[PDB]
């Protein structure tokens, strides 16, 4: 049962969008070996090697084996436009190194239609009631939404995965539940959508009654 | 979460004017500010 | 040695009569030497014999890949009688068991609903048909869509999603040309699920 | 699919009349059917 194996994520869509935020690549190493624990990480960024990778300390699985991550922190327009992110992994157990590279998905971006949708009126006789924000159109699929209503966050909701459109394009649906008095007494809520192909890499939309 | 913020970082990544070290420098002055 | 997963039926399949559900067995990096595979099947502990298995296949990293199928009784699976394979190779110094059954706890019954095009969208040439279908367990469920007696095809369904409560939604997502929709077409969404009667339930959306 | 088979095989699922063996012949039936 000897070599480790390497898998490499990108970064989260929210934080390659907004400035505030740190996106960053992650190189994750399973199946290290009690026996050969140490793991060496090169990093590279189209070609040339970069130095200010962060790695943690290892852990222990249920399986008795390690598990090694290293973070890379990144710039949001060299994400953007679409350097190349190379992870090689050194271990004794291995025969020679392994190497991973990843970029954002290529291709023309397209702009995410946003449209919000009212509860049904067989569900008012519930104590709470669904609001629908429909995103339709978009490529590639890294989006993020949220919900929000009078200036504060709103928790209770849930976003399907992208999922894929007929024409190429992607869309998902993301659910908010409230309590039928907060809609019934005329509350604004808000769909905020981000995306690379919006201007300012934002848009919102309004929903109530 | 700021709207300013936001309107700077997406013209300076869009900016015809600036080459790529002038924007990375103008990025993270926004980037310091926000 | 070599790998072993269990899969499950199609959700479609256990819940409509006309139609035949399978559980597969499927053992990945069988290596060329020691290439013969043996399956043993069981039900809840009885061991069954009238599974198909298929001959090896190479695959593009030049291991073998073998599967087994098993046809299961409907009201076996959701009863939730317990399926078995069990893999006998040379390779391996022991057989390799994997276990499934349907999902344990208490069915819930979907709530569907239909959302008519946002106003929004009445803008465009074409337009979107939502259906809602939310509060269910387990997560086996399937969705389809007609119109005038006849299946409608452009329409896309998302995965299950795990709802707060610990139920499930999802949406699916009829696509209609507007003037099929202004004409006052009456659309329907389908929804099959155990914990429905019949494990069937229509709704109707038009202008 | 045919809505009078559908219908038949939930009954026979549901029947409080039948043990297994009991259950799994109707059913069997239901399905040489339609
Ligand atoms: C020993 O046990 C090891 C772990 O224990 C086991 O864990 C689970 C998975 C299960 O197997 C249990 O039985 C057991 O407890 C086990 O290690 C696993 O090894 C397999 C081997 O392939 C790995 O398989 C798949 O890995 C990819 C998916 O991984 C993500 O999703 C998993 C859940 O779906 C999750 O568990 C993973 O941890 C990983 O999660 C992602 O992690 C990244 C990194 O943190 C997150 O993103 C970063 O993090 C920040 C956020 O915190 C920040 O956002 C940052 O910017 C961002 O960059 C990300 O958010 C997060 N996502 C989710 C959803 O959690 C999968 O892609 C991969 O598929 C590829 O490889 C296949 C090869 O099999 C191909 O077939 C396929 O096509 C594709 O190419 C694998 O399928 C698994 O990930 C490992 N699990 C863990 C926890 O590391 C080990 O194998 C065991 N050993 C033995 C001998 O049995
Ligand atoms: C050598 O290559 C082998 C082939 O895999 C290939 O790898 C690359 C290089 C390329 O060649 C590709 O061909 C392919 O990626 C490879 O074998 C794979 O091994 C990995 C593990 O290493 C397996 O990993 C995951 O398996 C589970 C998911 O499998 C489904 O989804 C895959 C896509 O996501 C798909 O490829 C699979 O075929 C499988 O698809 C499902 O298949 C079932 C059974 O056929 C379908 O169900 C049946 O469908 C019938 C239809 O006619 C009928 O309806 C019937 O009723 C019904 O029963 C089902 O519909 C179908 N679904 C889809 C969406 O297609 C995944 O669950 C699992 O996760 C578990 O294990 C992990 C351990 O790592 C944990 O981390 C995790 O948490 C969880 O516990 C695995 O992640 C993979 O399935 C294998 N692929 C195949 C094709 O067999 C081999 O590893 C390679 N060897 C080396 C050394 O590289």
């Amino acid at each position: 049962g000897g070599g480790p194996s390497v898998f490499l994520f990108p970064p989260k869509p929210k934080d390659t969008l907004m400035i505030s935020r740190t996106p960053e690549v992650t190189c994750v190493v399973v199946d290290v070996s009690h026996e050969d624990p140490e793991v060496k990480f090169n990093w590279y960024v189209d070609g040339v090697e970069v130095h200010n990778a962060k790695t943690k300390p290892r852990e222990e699985q249920y399986n008795s084996t390690y598990r090694v991550v290293s973070v890379l922190t990144v710039l949001h327009q060299d994400w953007l436009n679409g350097k190349e992110y190379k992870c090689k992994v050194s271990n004794k157990a291995l025969p020679a190194p392994i190497e991973k590279t990843i970029s954002k998905a290529k291709g023309q971006p397209r702009e995410p239609q946003v449209y919000t949708l009212p509860p049904s009126r067989e569900e008012m006789t519930k104590n709470q009631v669904s609001l629908t924000c429909l995103v339709k159109g978009f490529y590639p699929s890294d989006i993020a939404v949220e919900w929000e209503s009078n200036g504060q966050p709103e928790n209770n909701y849930k976003t399907t995965p992208p999922v894929l459109d007929s024409d190429g394009s992607f869309f998902l649906y993301s659910k908010l539940t409230v309590d039928k008095s907060r809609w019934q007494q005329g509350n604004v809520f808000s769909c905020s959508v981000m995306h690379e192909a919006l201007h300012n890499h934002y848009t919102q939309k309004s929903l109530s009654l | 979460f700021n709207m300013q913020c936001q309107r700077r970082f997406y013209e300076a990544l869009h900016d015809p004017n600036l080459n790529e070290e002038q924007r990375n420098a103008k990025i993270k002055s926004i980037r310091d500010d926000c």
